Formats: C-alpha cells, structure tokens, sequence
C-alpha cells in the first residue's frame, strides 16, 4: 500500500504539473518548464516519493531560495533599496542555519 | 562555403554535465557516487508444493 | 504558517506539499472540488499526460 | 577576496548599489594592451590582447568554487547538509542558465 501511495504520488505530480503549465498563467510572469514552476513556487515538485522533510525546512528552504533569486538580479524589478539591509549584506553567514 | 564551424567550449559542457548528474541523484534519493540510501526488500518465496 | 512544535517535528514527503499546493491553486481556479477535478481530468485530451 | 573583482550581487558604495557590472575597471572597459599576442605561444598574452577571456575565466573560478562549495556538503549525508547542497547545485545552474 505505501509503494502504491509513492508511485500514485508521482503520476499525480506530473500531471497536476502539466495541467497547471498547460491551463494557467499567473498575471505577469511567463513560465514554460517544469523548473521554472519549482523556481516560481518555491517548492522541488520533481522529487522523488522517498525524500521527506517538515514544513518549516521546506518554508525555510523556500524563502532561501527566493532571496537567492532575487539578490543576483535574476528576477526583474527588484527593490534595490531593500536589497541593501544589514541583513542581506553579511548574506554570506545568514545564508545557513 | 567549404570551409570548417566553430565549435563550443568543452569546459563548459562539463559544468552542465556535472550539475545536470548531481541534480538527479540528489533527487532521487542517492548517494554522491550512485549508490542507493535506502534498504529494498525481498518478498519470500510462500512454500512449495 | 504556525509556528508550532507539531509542524516543526513531524516528517512528510515534499511530493505531498507540492501536491496540496498545486491541488489547492487548480481547485480555486476550476472553482469545484477534488473529486470532480479528478473526474474532469479523467476525460482530458488537451495535454500530453 | 574574489568580490574584489565580480560579484553578482553588485557592490554597495555609499550605501547604494553601484550602477557598474565589474568592480575591475579594465574589464568593464575592455581596454587592450598588447598588439603582438601571437608571436609566441602565450594564453596570458592572447587573454591581454582582449580581456574578455579574464571576464569568462573569472566566471569560471566562481563557478568552480560554487561546485567545490556543493560537493563538500554533499559528501556529510546529512539532510541539512543535503539540502545546503541542493541550494548550492540551484544557484550554479541560474548563474549558467540553459
């Protein structure tokens, strides 16, 4: 029954997935790949069943990953203002638990 | 035109190379090498007959 | 989020965070329920999966 | 020591981001000097005739660095260390693109 629920997992990822790149565009960013939705929704939807995890590493993971983005000029129309905090500055030791 | 086309930078290629194989181990579940972290099972055999 | 010791603890696959964040974007969307989503995708021919 | 030179995240000067790309104004300005790179066998001679080449082998030590950086937490096998890795992997890949 687990194996089962692992591979029904995965089939229903990639077709949810596809749907949403197929049926769905939010208001002003173009997203054409797999990658770009786990770029987008901050969260690997292209794991395998087997990893596990919490809610606050995935959260935290996220918001990591987001900042990472947003910092080398890889999103468009960043705040440059904000980007210049103490807290973005030492991003070379907060970038870590 | 008979003449020869540039070609692309191997170095380069190997980056991708590398980061497209770590990406997928790391995704599904094993080590740096290949070798798999999870324990399989052995569905035994029910008696003869 | 809650920032509660259960939510802290407790193990989960992120294949099912991603699922339930995906499901709940698709349902708003559609504006019906799981069921008939699953229903509804049981038919679908404009796609690849 | 290497933001000296390059740094994606630009470089904080007065307490704004500077507008310039390369903290090395040569590089940013792409200024030549030499003419007769090709009378001997000499990379460092070519790459001065056009420093473009430093600007790619400057990437290409970052790039490096952030794989080397990636390995090291991968091989501790611990989550925390996995995903340190994952992120890692993720920030190589955006910086090289497709």
């Amino acid at each position: 029954a687990q194996t089962l629920a692992d591979y029904t997992a995965e089939r229903l990822s990639s077709v949810l997935c596809n749907w949403f790149l197929a049926n769905i565009q939010p208001e002003g960013v173009s997203l054409h790949s797999r990658d770009d939705l786990y770029s987008y929704f901050l969260i690997d939807n292209q794991v395998s069943s087997a990893i596990k995890t919490t809610r606050l590493a995935e959260a935290i993971a996220g918001i990591q990953l987001y900042i990472n983005r947003a910092l080398n000029r890889i999103e468009p129309n960043a705040r440059a203002d904000v980007s210049t905090r103490q807290f973005f500055t030492d991003w070379t030791v907060n970038n870590r638990y | 035109v008979g003449l020869f086309l540039p070609e692309y930078n191997p170095a380069l290629t190997d980056y991708w190379q590398t980061l497209r194989l770590r990406l997928f181990n790391l995704r599904h579940n094993l080590s740096i090498d290949g070798q798999p972290l999870s324990l399989a099972i052995y569905a035994e055999p029910t008696d003869p007959k | 989020l809650t920032l509660s010791q259960s939510n802290m603890d407790t193990e989960i696959s992120t294949l099912t965070l991603s699922n339930e964040l995906l499901l709940e974007h698709i349902t708003r969307k559609t504006g019906g329920d799981s069921d008939a989503l699953m229903e509804s995708l049981s038919t679908y021919r404009q796609a690849i999966d | 020591w290497i933001n000296y030179v390059y740094n994606p995240a630009g470089y904080i000067v007065n307490g704004e981001i500077a507008p310039w790309i390369w903290n090395c104004r040569p590089l940013e300005e792409t200024t030549s000097w030499n003419a007769n790179p090709l009378d001997a066998i000499d990379p460092d001679a070519v790459a001065q005739n056009d420093p473009m080449h430093y600007k790619i082998a400057t990437f290409m030590r970052l790039l490096d660095q952030l794989i080397l950086r990636g390995d090291m937490a991968y091989r501790e096998l611990t989550r925390d260390a996995l995903n340190e890795a994952k992120m890692w992997y993720v920030r190589t890949l955006e910086l090289l693109g497709d």
